[PDB]
């Protein structure tokens, strides 16, 4: 994390074609990295990225929507 | 007998009040408004899930709700974006998800947003 | 019933909550050969729909009764033996009289006293795993 | 539609006909198959069951242990 | 219709209010040969019963619509 608040992660080789999270699967092809948690593929960013939310007791979350501005 | 005449007049365009405290005023249930013509093509949460069926209605003098709200299935008119979603026969609930084998559907506001 | 063919219950499940392991049930459909040939779907709300037509409760027929309950649910009944409960959000209970004491083939198992043979497939042998157990009752 | 067995589409009175929705394989043969309604399609004749490739004689589909 | 036989309407009237001249109407039955042979009965409440079985509104059929207003 910088002074500005920018995040960065650097993974290794032994996780090729195995990572699954929001930074997308780790593969050479750059066209199939919006696969939802159910295993299917979509095109909508928010439909893809609302499937990876985590809830923890007190904190409950709704469905996020793109800003209309 | 009085209201039959008033209804006959309205078919010819004449609007008339004829109702005062001391006669048969509609005694509308609480949470609703007696207000005159309100062109009902909404005020039911069904109309939100099916937005493309029809809208050609005349004036009716019914019970309605303030212009920010909708009526619930069981009869209350409190909800705004708290009222359920309708789908192929069934009835779902705000913030629900399901995925059988073909489609992925959730429901935000009063509509579905099925994909696939 | 699996012996005299007097009823059959079939459930439909679909996955909820955008997650790998959360799988729910939508609807239950009951079949009663005594009532000619009746299909009585039970839907996600409190809905009942016999032979395709949504109906308004309570319902009375030759030996069948459907009716609301106090706590906003349904209650299907048949003559003195069968009984069901179903409230919207996938929670079904099914009571059954001692008349069908050993004659039942389904995902609930036959109805004798031993729980040691409850993974019994339609072929005849009992499985050791639960995964291969339920892949045998697909339609 | 495709040989060597005959095809039916629908009588469509109030939709009892067993269409493509209910194809008796050698795992579903005895089960209480559902019927949402007749759908025009293709099927092998009644004295037959489908296997992974096509429909082969009833007395030769395996019985499945684990 | 009386010329092509497309529909037919019948009303049932009974006496009310324990008097000589107070007569009312209870129910209406409509027969539509277009919908095979459908009998729709309109009852003293707001209830509707098609071919003996009550229905829950709204109803949609071939060209037939019944709904609360
Ligand atoms: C990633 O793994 C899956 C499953 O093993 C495989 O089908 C796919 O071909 C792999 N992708 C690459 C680029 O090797
Ligand atoms: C309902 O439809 C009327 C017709 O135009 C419209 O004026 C109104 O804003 C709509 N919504 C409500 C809540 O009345
Ligand atoms: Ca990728
Ligand atoms: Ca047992």
């Amino acid at each position: 994390i910088d002074g500005s608040g920018n995040f960065q992660v650097l993974l290794s080789d032994r996780y090729f074609n195995k990572t699954c999270g929001l930074c997308g699967n780790f593969n050479i092809f750059a066209e199939d990295d919006f696969m939802t948690q159910e295993g299917t593929l979509t095109s909508d960013p928010y439909d893809f990225a609302n499937s990876w939310a985590l809830s923890s007791g007190e904190q409950w979350c709704e469905r996020a929507s793109p800003p209309s501005s | 007998a009085l209201a039959s005449y008033a209804a006959a007049c309205a078919g010819r365009g004449v609007r008339v009040a004829w109702r005062e405290p001391g006669r048969c005023e509609l005694n509308c249930p609480k949470g609703q408004v007696y207000l005159q013509c309100g062109t009902p093509c909404n005020l039911t949460c069904r109309s939100l899930s099916y937005p493309d069926e029809e809208c050609n209605e005349a004036c009716l003098e019914g019970c309605f709700c303030p212009p920010g709200l909708y009526m619930d299935e069981r009869g209350d008119c409190v909800p705004k974006a708290q009222c359920p979603c309708y789908y192929d026969g069934e009835i779902f609930q705000p913030e629900d998800i399901f995925s059988d084998h073909h489609t992925m559907c959730y429901c935000e506001d009063g509509f579905m947003h099925c994909t696939m | 019933d699996c012996q005299d063919h007097s009823f059959s219950i079939v459930i439909e499940t679909v996955q909820c909550a955008d997650d790998r392991d959360a799988v729910c049930t939508r609807s239950v459909t009951v079949r009663l050969p005594g009532l000619h040939n009746s299909l009585v779907k039970l839907k996600h709300g409190a809905g009942v729909a016999m032979d395709g037509q949504d109906v308004q409760l309570p319902l009375l027929k030759g030996d069948l009764r459907i009716q609301h309950t106090v706590t906003a649910s349904v209650r299907l009944s048949y003559g003195e033996d069968l009984q069901m409960d179903w409230d919207g959000r996938g929670r079904l209970l099914v009571k059954l009289s001692p008349v069908y004491a050993g004659k039942t083939c389904g995902l609930c198992g036959n109805y004798n006293g031993n729980q040691g043979d409850d993974f019994l497939t339609p072929s005849g042998l009992a499985e050791p795993r639960v995964e291969d157990f339920g892949n045998a009752w697909k339609l | 539609c495709r040989p060597p067995m005959v095809k039916l589409v629908c009588p469509a009175d109030n939709l009892r006909a067993e269409g493509l929705e209910c194809t008796k394989t050698c795992q579903n043969y005895d089960l209480e198959c559902m019927s949402m309604g007749c759908v025009s399609g293709c099927l092998c004749p009644p004295g037959m069951v489908r296997h992974e490739n096509r429909c082969v004689a009833l007395e030769r589909c395996p019985c499945f242990h684990q």
